[PDB]
């Protein structure tokens, strides 16, 4: 578990401590408690039906930045276990999901 | 272009002390592979 | 060395692809082929050359 | 609408098998693959195994083979076994689907490709306790 605050009408980014040994495809999964998880964003670009656009994904350019989930507009129901599930050709199969960053929400009414 | 060759080898660095025994191990990857790349490590003698 | 360095490689940074030399399809065949007009002129009128 | 409910037995002793379905409804059976999610109290999400089109079972190996996954089209459910079952698997168990896309990075002639699996659609998940109560 990674703890994390921001504010209300803020924007965040949302980090995983796994780093992209050689190219990677990750998977955005928001695991809010007790209701079921869904995938945001996936394949480093692309965004599934039904999701809000507060969420863009991080492209690939071949190096450099991590996974860095930007959330445009946090709201209150974003209070949940984030996680990143991250693919590289180095470390082959991801059978884990890595630690969860469970981002919560301070300062709201 | 056999002997041109050589005295541009001459002044270069020689690896003699190079080849020691490798603990080589395959790089970090997954299945099918095929080798090709091996991670060798080994003592070598430094400066002093 | 003393002053003798060993350029080893070190990590490679990236995606571990293998190497390889690309040829247009198009042209390798129309190549060969130019050379298949040519070379039967050396061993019979028409003769089957297979590479 | 892909539904997928699970139902379980909710109440196990140890070194006992841990039997749950997941039934899907609203669609078919071989359109994409199937897998199973437990999370521990205190733990994350970890995953357990999938099984895909062709009925084989890959398993993750931070379980040690300790499970048993496999499908039935006649009843469309997802079914799933676990041996040697510790006190430790007291936890939830979603159920999710799986599409595997392609991520390309070299050449697909010489297998420079893998494919990564993504779970889109997911279920509400069915938690079950594993101790020596009865
Ligand atoms: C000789 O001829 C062969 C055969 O045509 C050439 O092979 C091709 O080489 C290219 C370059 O290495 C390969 O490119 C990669 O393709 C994938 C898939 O996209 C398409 O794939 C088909 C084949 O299935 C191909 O025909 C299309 O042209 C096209 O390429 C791309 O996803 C991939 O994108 C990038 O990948 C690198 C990986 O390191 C990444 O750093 C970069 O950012 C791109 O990432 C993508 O994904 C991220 C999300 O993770 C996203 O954010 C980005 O926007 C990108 O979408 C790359 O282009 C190609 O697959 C390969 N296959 C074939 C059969 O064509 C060969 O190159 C040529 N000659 C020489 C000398 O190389
Ligand atoms: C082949 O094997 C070598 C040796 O294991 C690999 O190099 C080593 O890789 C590790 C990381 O896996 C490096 O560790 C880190 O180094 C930084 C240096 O600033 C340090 O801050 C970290 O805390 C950590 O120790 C290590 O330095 C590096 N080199 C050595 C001499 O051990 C190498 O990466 C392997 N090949 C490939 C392509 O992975
Ligand atoms: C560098 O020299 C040292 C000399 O001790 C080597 O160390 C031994 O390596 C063997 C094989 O891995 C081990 O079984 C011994 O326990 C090591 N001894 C000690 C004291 O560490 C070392 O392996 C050499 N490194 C290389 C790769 O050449
Ligand atoms: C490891 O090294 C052996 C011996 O060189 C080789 O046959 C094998 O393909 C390498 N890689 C793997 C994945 O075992
Ligand atoms: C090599 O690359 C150049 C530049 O893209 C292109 O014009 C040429 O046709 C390529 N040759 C082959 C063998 O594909
Ligand atoms: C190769 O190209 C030449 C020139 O276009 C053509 O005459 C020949 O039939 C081609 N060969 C094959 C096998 O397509």
């Amino acid at each position: 578990v990674r703890p994390l605050s921001v504010a209300l009408g803020e924007t965040a980014r949302i980090s995983c401590g796994r780093q992209a040994l050689g190219s990677r495809a990750v998977q955005w999964y928001q695991h809010r408690p007790g209701q079921a998880p869904i995938l945001l964003i996936y394949n480093n670009q692309d965004r599934p039906s039904g999701i809000p656009e507060r969420f863009s994904g991080t492209p690939d350019i071949n190096f450099g930045t991590r996974a860095t989930l930007t959330i445009s507009g946090v709201e209150a129901g974003d209070e949940a276990d984030y996680y990143c599930h991250m693919w590289d050709s180095r470390s082959g199969f991801s059978w884990s999901f890595g630690g969860a960053t469970r981002l919560t929400v301070l300062g709201q009414p | 272009i056999i002997s041109l060759w050589d005295q541009s080898l001459k002044p270069c660095v020689k690896l003699t002390p190079l080849c020691v025994t490798l603990q080589c191990t395959n790089v970090t990857n997954n299945i099918t592979d095929d080798g090709e790349l091996k991670n060798c490590s080994f003592n070598m003698t430094t400066e002093l | 060395g003393p002053g003798q360095a060993f350029y080893a490689t070190g990590d490679i940074i990236g995606d571990i692809r293998q190497a390889h030399c690309n040829v247009s399809k198009a042209t390798w065949n129309e190549t060969l082929g130019k050379v298949v007009k040519q070379l039967r002129k050396h061993f019979g009128n028409n003769t089957i050359i297979r590479f | 609408q892909v539904q997928l409910q699970e139902s379980g037995p909710g109440l196990v002793k140890p070194s006992e098998t841990l039997s749950v379905t997941c039934s899907v409804s609203g669609d078919s059976m071989n359109n994409y693959y199937w897998t199973w999610i437990r999370q521990s109290p205190g733990k994350g999400l970890e995953w357990i195994g999938y099984i895909s089109d062709r009925e084989s079972a890959t398993y993750n190996p931070s379980l040690n083979s300790r499970v048993v996954i496999s499908r039935d089209t006649s009843k469309n459910q997802l079914s799933l076994k676990l041996n040697s079952v510790t006190p430790a698997d007291t936890a939830v168990y979603y159920c999710a689907t799986a599409r595997r896309g392609q991520r390309i990075y070299g050449v697909v002639s010489f297998g420079e490709f893998f494919y990564y699996y993504s779970m889109d659609v997911w279920g509400k998940g069915t938690t079950v306790t594993v101790s020596s109560a009865s």
